[PDB]
């Protein structure tokens, strides 16, 4: 995920 | 509700890892064999670039991944996050570069042939492209607490609007326009094959109708899962909460196996 | 081949004025260019430097900045712009030749120069004696001191003799030391240790009288020394 | 015509090439390996020069 | 009497075959076999000379082991420095296709020459300070192969015509004429003494000349195929050959006979270039694939390769010094190998 | 070191300038012609050279007219061509066998693997006139037919349909035999007074450059 996944380990 | 360290994580995570040691032995190998021509120039390029984001942004991922939250430092987030999304570019600008290459030498080759200046001017134009474009991660990202540690987007765009904005920008620049331009390039080749029909023709549109489509699925098969749950959560972002942990888990994780198909891909419709 | 120079005259001090030299007979664009002046009953002292390309203009300490070199290449007619000039630049400027590919014979060919007139770590080289009188086939040599070491790495030793004869342009004898320069006699030889060379002559014949001078080419300065008046 | 003279002139080389004395194989092998002892010590190639005195390195 | 010369000419070569057989009694090879050895020849790429741009046909070295002259099919001769890997002239060519190329032995001159059926002798040391044509050598009715400088005044040719011709510079006329061969001759190699030259040619067979009486001497019918390229050992006694049937051999005058066959069973290529060693222990050739090898004359094993040429390697010259090596291939460069 | 600057100057001006005449005669495409001097050897295009144009693309021909024969040497040299043009006179019945071994050769030449072919069957309207009087073709020609697919040209008879497409055959057979698809032949018919050649051979070189590139890419 070259986004933010919520406060996950992107 | 904190992201911890599930079930659904030390699986990917060793999942990664292995997919870590495979790109890096089927891309070193490919170079082995590259070493042992401007089609060979690209082709070696492009796996340098695979070993490249292969040692980058697996570990990457995999080290938030193992070891959640990311505090190591707001400038080291932000190199790092631009270094991975560089990594990303560059093989699809060198995807793109070896399409129109192919199609400049089959489509014009009295003409195309003619300018060896373009044997360095699209390599160096796909790297430019992909850290020119690559960089705006550098603002974006950044260390955030509160007490948890990640580093994210938050704040950085002021709306939801922005961050759809460059979601698609990079997806763009990303997925639907290099695979748009290699079905392209490849059309046109079989454009003119057939026209020159209208010996080995044949053979070679039977090949290049086979090395589309098996580019076409490859890519697609890659990317298609991980810009799902992308888009999923890019229009509704609640998904998170609308909780699904392995599928949180485990899609992204093929995305990585871009870097492991090129190389088995190339070497069997090229060499 | 043959080279000319243009301008002469008087300038007021503080003045200005321009030299040009034409050309004719050689592939002027292949060969690079010098300038060497002669105040009037004095020595030699090299003014400028204007190679092929114009890539590499070198100047003399004492003119660097008022005075400036040009060379024209497709109209074959070179320049060297002067701004400056007081008492001490009276001196009567020649134009030299020089080609640099191993083997060559750098400053080769001397114009006739055009007399102008006006209303410390350089490589310093001494020559023994202001004259020396001699007889008809006698041989004479010349003493001349180098302060510095001409013997590069490369194995060569950069000195060049000269001859101006009473009333004519520099003839270039020995360009290396050791090498004879091609349409001087055989007579002329050159003699060398590392730091002082001598330069002989089998037989003093009538063409052989004049002033002779010696080059420092080590490095980017050329140091003449003063010339030793031969008579009969 | 043609093929008399080119017969001619084949016989003639002939007979002008047998017409030179030989000397025994075996002296002329000597003289080649003579030769290439006398100046083993001047063949910078055969034997590796020190590398101050190589021109190149 | 067709018959009777024929018999006559039989006669005559069964007594040379005699004789050749006669006079060999042991052959080289079992002499050098209490020689020590010379090892493997490990030889670097000092220096790489990048100037061309089409394939290299010919070079040559000159008298001081400074100055390389080099022939390309681009129409461009370049006067090299190997010391310092810069040129000092590039010669520009009327006819691009180049076959040789000489430097005169005085480093006054330089002579070309190709398929134009032409020989330019250029002068190098000009007063006006542009190489010049002096003369055209415009007599020969074939291609030239070989040029080689007897002095500043005579220029010996190899010409695919079947005649080598001595030279007379000044007044652009063939001094002399050989007219032995039935086939084109494609290299020559001159003497020390300068009094003698041999020339090869694509019948498979060499020629030894008398400069002045201007009869050949000798004739040796040793090789399978063409004869690309021809050497002159050192000594002035032996001459070593470079043919197209992956073979190079060792010829020696007083003897008159075939004295090595410096091949291997791992090498279906041809020879494009030989030369020798100043102390004669080495015979370094060309080869089509790709690379050259370093020969050893005496023990005919081979001690040494150089693979740094990546297509055929066309030429080949060690200094008169013996202080490098020197392989010019159809990749556009020239590497110095010491 | 003071003299070896401008030595290095020197050999940086001659490396620009030999840089700048490479760079002149790169887009140029080469081509050599041979053939038989009964044939029309330079009636084709309207040592020995030759430039034309085509489509801006610059064409430059060669021809030897040097050497009576064996040609196994200077043939080397033409080893980066990007076609050999061959012409040879069809109407001469009694000089076909030479030409057809001539082809043999050029097309088995151990540097010319990689060089294609074209052909040129000149004499193209005197073959016309040829059948006739007195012409019986020395080869077998009665077992052959003109192929169903035949496209020959309006009005034109079945002898002379027959005839042409089996010099044709002859030509395209002996090419066949022995070529591993690196090199094709390309046969034209041509007379004296075509005008079309020129198009012929741009379009040959665009199909030659074309399957170069289709090898150098494994498409």
């Amino acid at each position: 995920q070259h986004w933010s996944y919520g406060l996950r380990p992107g | 509700n904190l992201p911890t360290l599930t079930l659904s994580g030390k699986i990917r995570v060793t999942v990664t890892f292995f997919l870590f040691l495979l790109s890096t032995a089927f891309n070193a190998s490919f170079l082995l064999k590259l070493q042992k021509s401007r089609m060979k120039v690209l082709l070696k390029h492009l796996t340098l670039a695979n070993l490249l984001e292969t040692l980058i942004v697996m570990p990457l991922d995999g080290m938030w991944n193992i070891t959640v939250q990311w505090y190591a430092g707001e400038f080291l987030c932000k190199v790092l996050s631009y270094l991975k999304l560089f990594s990303m570019y560059a093989p699809a600008f060198m995807m793109v570069v070896i399409s129109l290459d192919r199609s400049l030498a089959i489509t014009r080759p009295l003409a195309v042939k003619s300018n060896s200046r373009l044997g360095r001017f699209m390599i160096g134009l796909a790297w430019l492209l992909s850290s020119i474009f690559a960089g705006p991660q550098l603002y974006i990202f950044r260390m955030i607490h509160l007490g948890f540690s990640q580093c994210v987007t938050h704040g950085s765009f002021p709306q939801w609007w922005h961050q759809a904005f460059y979601n698609f920008f990079t997806f763009s620049c990303l997925f639907i326009i290099p695979l748009l331009i290699m079905l392209i390039c490849n059309a046109k080749i079989m454009f003119t094959l057939t026209r020159v029909l209208q010996n080995n023709i044949p053979r070679a549109r039977l090949r290049t109708l086979k090395m589309t489509v098996a580019f076409a699925a490859s890519f697609i098969v890659c990317w298609t899962p991980y810009y799902v749950l992308g888009i999923w959560y890019w229009f509704d972002p609640e998904m998170v909460n609308r909780v699904s942990d392995p599928v949180n888990h485990f899609f992204f994780l093929f995305a990585f196996l871009n870097p492991c198909f090129d190389p088995l891909i190339y070497g069997y419709f090229s060499l | 081949v043959q080279l000319v120079e243009s301008g002469g005259g008087l300038v007021q001090p503080g003045g200005s004025r321009k030299l040009s030299c034409s050309a004719s007979g050689f592939a002027f664009s292949s060969f690079g260019m010098h300038w060497v002046r002669q105040a009037p009953e004095k020595g030699l002292e090299w003014v400028a430097y204007i190679s092929s390309g114009s890539g590499t203009i070198y100047y003399a300490d004492t003119v660097k900045g008022r005075f400036t070199i040009s060379r024209d290449d497709p109209k074959n007619t070179l320049f060297l712009q002067m701004t400056s000039l007081r008492s001490e630049d009276t001196a009567m400027y020649y134009c030299v030749r020089s080609i640099y590919y191993y083997g060559s014979s750098p400053f080769d060919f001397w114009g006739q120069g055009t007399t102008l007139t006006v209303s410390s770590a350089d490589i310093v080289m001494t020559q023994a004696t202001s004259s020396v009188p001699v007889t008809p086939g006698e041989s004479v040599s010349i003493s001349c001191r180098s302060s510095k070491s001409l013997l590069h790495s490369n194995g060569n030793t950069y000195l060049y003799w000269f001859l101006q004869r009473p009333g004519q342009s520099p003839q270039l004898l020995i360009y290396r030391m050791s090498n004879l320069a091609s349409g001087v006699p055989d007579r002329f030889s050159g003699s060398g240790s590392g730091t002082a060379f001598t330069l002989t002559i089998s037989r003093l014949e009538a063409e052989d009288v004049g002033v002779y001078y010696c080059m420092q080419h080590l490095e980017y300065p050329l140091t003449f020394g003063a010339g030793t008046k031969l008579e009969l | 015509t043609a093929s008399i003279a080119q017969a001619r002139k084949l016989v003639e080389q002939l007979k002008m090439e047998a017409n030179i004395d030989r000397i025994k194989v075996s002296k002329a092998a000597a003289d080649l390996m003579a030769y290439c002892e006398a100046h083993a010590k001047e063949d910078p190639l055969l034997t590796p020069v020190p590398a101050s005195e190589n021109p190149f390195r | 009497e067709l018959d009777q010369l024929r018999q006559e000419a039989e006669q005559l070569k069964n007594q040379i075959r005699d004789a050749r057989k006669a006079c060999a009694d042991a052959t080289l090879s079992q002499i050098t076999n209490n020689i020590d050895p010379v090892g493997r020849i490990q030889m670097r790429t000092r220096r790489t000379l990048r100037g061309h741009l089409a394939k290299i046909y010919a070079m040559h070295w000159g008298t001081d082991s400074r100055l390389l002259v080099s022939a390309s099919q681009d129409g461009k001769l370049i006067i090299w420095d190997s010391y310092t890997t810069n040129k000092v002239h590039a010669i520009p060519l009327r006819s691009s296709w180049v076959m040789t190329c000489a430097y005169a032995p005085s480093g006054n001159y330089v002579a070309c020459g190709g398929l134009d059926n032409i020989c330019s002798i250029y002068n190098l040391k000009t007063r006006e300070g542009n190489v010049r044509v002096s003369r055209e050598l415009a007599g020969h009715t074939g291609y030239l192969s070989c040029c080689r400088f007897l002095d500043d005044n005579q220029i010996v040719t190899s010409s695919g015509d079947t005649t080598c011709a001595l030279w007379d510079i000044e007044t652009g006329q063939q001094t002399t004429t050989f007219t032995g061969h039935t086939g084109d001759v494609m290299s020559l190699s001159l003497a020390p003494d300068t009094r003698l030259f041999v020339s090869g040619a694509c019948d498979a067979s060499a020629k030894l000349w008398d400069v002045r009486e201007g009869m050949c001497r000798q004739t040796f019918t040793g090789h399978e195929s063409d004869i690309n390229a021809i050497c002159f050992f050192p000594n002035g006694n032996a001459f070593a050959t470079g043919s197209d049937d992956a073979t190079c051999r060792l010829f020696d005058l007083r003897a008159d006979q075939e004295l090595m066959t410096y091949s291997h069973d791992n090498i279906i290529c041809g020879i494009t270039s030989v030369s020798f060693s100043k102390s004669g222990r080495l015979l370094l050739a060309g080869y089509d694939d790709f690379n050259c090898n370093v020969w050893d004359a005496l023990k005919a094993d081979r001690a040494g390769v150089l693979a740094g040429h990546d297509n055929r390697v066309s030429c080949l010259g060690v200094t008169d010094d013996g202080m490098a090596v020197a392989t010019g291939s159809w990749d556009s460069f020239l590497k110095i190998w010491n | 070191s003071a003299e070896d600057k401008a030595a290095a100057e020197r050999s940086k001006m001659i490396d620009k300038n030999l840089r700048e005449d490479g760079e002149k005669a790169r887009r140029t495409l080469r081509l050599l012609l041979l053939g038989a001097d009964n044939s029309g050897k330079s009636t084709i295009v309207k040592i020995f050279e030759t430039k034309f144009q085509v489509d801006k693309v610059n064409f430059h021909m060669f021809d030897v007219g040097g050497q009576r024969d064996e040609r196994r040497k200077w043939i080397q040299c033409f080893n980066d061509v990007t076609a050999i043009i061959f012409v040879v006179d069809s109407s001469d019945y009694n000089r076909l066998q030479e030409a057809l071994n001539d082809f043999k050769s050029i097309w088995n030449n151990r540097w010319l693997r990689t060089i294609s072919v074209i052909l040129f069957l000149n004499k193209q309207d005197l073959l016309a006139e040829k059948v006739s009087k007195i012409e019986d073709y020395f080869p077998e020609f009665a077992r052959y037919t003109t192929p169903e697919d035949a496209t020959p040209e309006p009005g034109e008879d079945p002898r002379v349909t027959r005839a042409k497409y089996f010099i044709r055959k002859e030509f395209v057979d002996i090419s066949t035999a022995s070529g591993d698809g690196r090199h094709i032949c390309y046969p034209h018919f041509t007379c004296a007074v075509d005008t079309e050649n020129a198009r012929r051979i741009f379009n040959d070189c665009k199909d030659i450059i074309l399957q170069m590139n289709l090898r150098e890419y494994n498409l």
